């Protein structure tokens, strides 16, 4: 196989784990950790019964989840001290996007008709710069398809890069004179540091991923 | 401290944790802040006497920070029992009201006191 | 627990998948292009 | 409108959610008329 | 960039959307609505 | 030749500055939902959506501008 | 040789002209959310124009993206 | 000739940064538009026409700069 | 020579960075108007005069440094 | 070669300079977690998240400036 | 030529300098429209300290005007 | 030979002038510090821990920065 | 010579950016005087001192980088 | 030769770095002089913060320098 | 010889650029003055010390720009 795939294995066989061996009994009071996916459901449902909020409140309402739990879990294997790459492997995360951004706009016609191409005139202006703002919201509706993706392909690949780079100079920094060895925790707290960060950023991007692509399918599916 | 008032009957209570539905939003007061004079909105006030916080329906007034931490509040009748949805069926019938030009400002206040119900 | 509880979302989810096999055909040819010299 | 008769309208509405007392609705309904003089000569008393 | 090296970008991206199709029909009929027989339950035991 | 690779990644050196300002535009989003908030603290949920959008906006323009970098340095 | 170097560095400053457009369309999204907080209110008039006021933003850097295309593919 | 091509490359390029200032000019008028119109609830009608005035003269000047990045390249 | 001429076509590059000082600032008074205007509800009979002068001598400035572009660039 | 490696030091220290947005933009979000506070009291509580969400926002933008930065730096 | 070529270079750089006062002159006019409009009746008075101020404003950006000039014919 | 000795010197200059940004975040975050517990004198405490913590950060981009100009001048 | 004479007329041109902030300096004072006179009204006696001050001294950086520029010519 | 040339190029560059910190330490300090007329006597609790957010600012400038006079000398 | 010489002439150049931020910063202080003293009429007496202290840092900061560009003109 591939290194890769036997990462996207790995992925599956935590999610799974997620709703089979963490909830016991499927207990009423709950478990600990079960409170989470509670409060996630939540305010994800909470999330796109606001957004979408219409007869399909909740029918995109799997596929805002998926897209939020793929980027939850891939930036944190990625982020253990030796890992390879799932979503640092950019041509997984640009294709969902473009994707995504396709089954929206093919979605918007077949639903929506060629009053779709009124999503292009979000509002009412003088008449001369009517198709102005036609052109430059349609270009700034498939600019929705790249800025999705390459926003958190670049987050999680500037992390790794960073954290490795560094991480070799720092052993060789405390192989210069002993005045290194002296202050030589300064630069392993300066590691860490960026480590934490790392972390954060990646889960910051699931959630910011499933408003954006609520907020495109709102554009798309109330016109204008 | 405060001055909470009312026509017939005055309540207030050191000014270190008073929330205020202001001209500037919502203020917070605590022990000294800086001597302002603003409008009290119609409002949902909060007194905290420690910060145990006991909320109050207003129908707006004046509030004045004098510096030496006095925040001399007048304001007229208020709440919990006047929250208590005939006044929501009211502001419906001031959408009727509406159809009058005072009585516009008037039926404005009506939504605005729905609005401060549903704050409530 | 788990259990197959039925959700027609396929021609809800018709659009995307439609592109997700168009993506599937032109990755090909470019990680075919791209794995040349 | 006027700000005193903005609170003042404010303190009239608030005697509508729902529940009341005796006092508040005596504060609120009292209102009169009022002679509208001028330089002995005198129009109408139209109401408070 | 160490992830420009491989030309094995289909095969990565090949694995990539199988995940997506397994991920998206188990959540969809197995495990959201497994939250949701316990809301509905907690629901029922409220009412009762 | 040694001038066109030099130029290369020079080039995608200078495209790098354009992020800056549209870094600066969604702190400035974030800044502007907190000052909101405070003066109005039900203001809220209205003004949530209208700041996610102006957030992914003043970062589209750096988005463009990183495709160059990566244009120039790949290409 | 010195003319492909050329469209490339040439690329990279007209690139830096973005910068200036992702300021300004946070300059009118602030001034909505400043705007709404003020009024509670102003959004149905105003909402038409701060899309307008983003879209002309946005234009600028366009133009600024356009030129380095411009150098580049032609 | 390369050096020359390059020359009007060059030019076009450092020509393009002067776009910005305009642009951030029309967001500054349509800025103000909003926080104006907000204080007042009524000073649109004015307001409104005279902003559009006050977007086309920041703009201008963008507009003076693009004339001349066109006059390098093109011309 | 051909190292003049180059030096015509990249100097009416830099010429160009100067405007856009003048393109941020004639949109703070056209900002200034709208946000005095709302303020007063009338204060515009005296100050749409006193708006267009601030505007004029901002472009002036601007337009110093888009001449320079024209003269380098025609040489 | 020696204007290849020349070319690879110097384009790191340009992609360098993008950070410096973000760095502004992390205090502007924080600025207005501190108006906030002080005029409520109490806004903080909700008010934290979200400035912690602007200064994270503005940082990635500032971390892909840096990793152009190490990418040429390094490499 | 170098030299020659080295002028027209100079003359482009200088441009950058009267920048700084193309903003600062609209920046007192600015202030004075907000003063007067929350006043209104400050401004007979006022009128001759803005003048002032704005051009004062203007002179600097025009120093660097003067010595792209002075590069200019040497 | 003289061409990346050189750009080690030059490289590392270049990088210097990314700190200046930090620098004025930290300065942002303090400005909002003193008006904020001047606005309400009893914020302080709560304040003074939020200000440090908006310095650390702002100042760490910068950090960042300057880290990338050592790398440079001894790499 | 011709690098040394050309570099002279590049480094005067780089020195005019100096000037620019002088520029903006002294309009940031004179704002705030305006300001300041529209908040009180009746300061500007006492306060037109203050804004000239801040004025000189805003110009005083624009005139230290002009001359730098006589020095290179 | 090139070498020395470069050395003071390099320094010349590091001193652009100064500019943030001029701009920095009066904006610590304009909040100070507002704080101060806003309260009357907010001055001796904030004094020492004051003093601490001016240090920070001046201190990105003198880093900068620093660079400078390594590139100037080396 | 020629671009040492060519070197000094530039780098005092490079060096003026630091000059610009300290004088922007005298003005932002004074700013601040006016404001205060238009505020309270007589906060003024506890103020100047202070005042003078802010200054004087500021403008320090672009004494520093200066010198450096003195130590590169003469080299």
């Amino acid at each position: 196989l591939t290194t890769f795939s036997l990462y996207t294995i790995i992925v599956l066989l935590v999610i799974t784990s997620l709703y089979t061996l963490t909830n016991n009994n499927n207990k009423i009071i709950g478990s600990r950790w079960l409170i989470s996916q509670e409060a996630i459901y939540d305010t994800i449902m909470n999330m796109t019964k606001g957004q979408i909020g219409g007869k399909n409140w909740g029918l995109y309402f799997p596929m805002i989840f998926t897209l939020f739990m793929f980027i939850f879990i891939a930036n944190l294997i990625s982020m253990i001290p030796y890992s390879f790459a799932l979503s640092a492997h950019l041509v997984f995360i640009i294709s969902l996007s473009i994707v995504i951004w396709l089954g929206n706009t093919i979605l918007g016609l077949y639903k929506h008709g060629w009053v779709f191409f009124s999503l292009f005139v979000p509002a009412g202006t003088p008449l001369p710069l009517v198709p102005l703002l036609v052109i430059i919201e349609t270009l700034s509706y498939f600019a929705r398809a790249i800025s999705l993706g390459l926003r958190l392909g670049s987050n999680i690949l500037a992390g790794h890069l960073l954290m490795v780079i560094l991480a070799g100079l720092t052993f060789n920094f405390m192989l210069i004179n002993l005045f290194t060895l002296v202050f030589g925790f300064v630069p392993l707290a300066m590691i860490l540091a960026i480590m934490m960060l790392e972390f954060a950023i990646g889960i910051i991007q699931g959630y910011v991923w499933a408003i954006l692509t609520a907020s495109y399918l709102k554009d798309a599916v109330y016109l204008h | 401290k405060l001055q909470f008032a009312l026509p017939h009957e005055t309540l207030y209570s050191e000014v270190t944790q008073v929330n205020l539905p202001a001209k500037s939003g919502r203020i917070g007061v605590l022990a000294n802040h800086v001597p302002t004079v603003e409008q009290l909105l119609p409002g949902v006030v909060e007194v905290m006497e420690g910060s145990n916080s006991k909320k109050f329906f207003i129908s707006g007034g004046f509030a004045t920070v004098q510096p030496d931490s006095q925040l001399c509040v007048t304001a007229i009748e208020a709440p919990l029992e006047s929250f208590s949805e005939n006044i929501k069926n009211l502001l419906a019938e001031a959408k009727k009201n509406v159809s009058s030009s005072r009585e516009a400002a008037e039926a404005a206040i009506q939504v605005e006191v729905l609005e401060n119900l549903q704050s409530v | 627990m788990l259990k197959r509880f039925p959700t027609p979302i396929l021609k809800v989810y018709w659009p995307f998948f439609v592109a997700g096999a168009a993506v599937y055909y032109g990755m090909s040819k470019a990680a075919d292009l791209s794995s040349n010299t | 409108i006027s700000y005193a008769a903005y609170l003042n309208v404010a303190a009239q509405a608030i005697r509508s959610t729902e529940l009341q007392t005796a006092s508040v609705l005596n504060r609120s309904q009292t209102d009169a008329f009022y002679t509208q003089y001028k330089n002995a000569s005198e129009p109408t008393p139209i109401t408070k | 960039m160490p992830q420009l090296v491989p030309f094995y970008f289909m095969n990565q991206l090949t694995y990539g959307f199988l995940l997506m199709i397994t991920l998206l029909i188990l959540f969809s009929q197995f495990f959201l609505p497994m939250i949701l027989r316990l809301y509905v339950s907690r629901l029922f035991i409220s009412k009762l | 030749m040694q001038l066109v690779l030099a130029a290369k990644y020079i080039g995608a050196g200078i495209s790098t500055i354009g992020l800056l300002g549209a870094g600066i535009g969604i702190a400035i989003v974030f800044a502007a939902l907190i000052n909101g908030v405070s003066r109005n603290p039900s203001i809220k949920d209205t003004v949530f959506p209208m700041a996610i959008l102006g957030f992914a906006l003043s970062e589209a323009t750096g988005l463009f501008c990183l495709m160059v970098s990566f244009l120039l340095l790949f290409g």
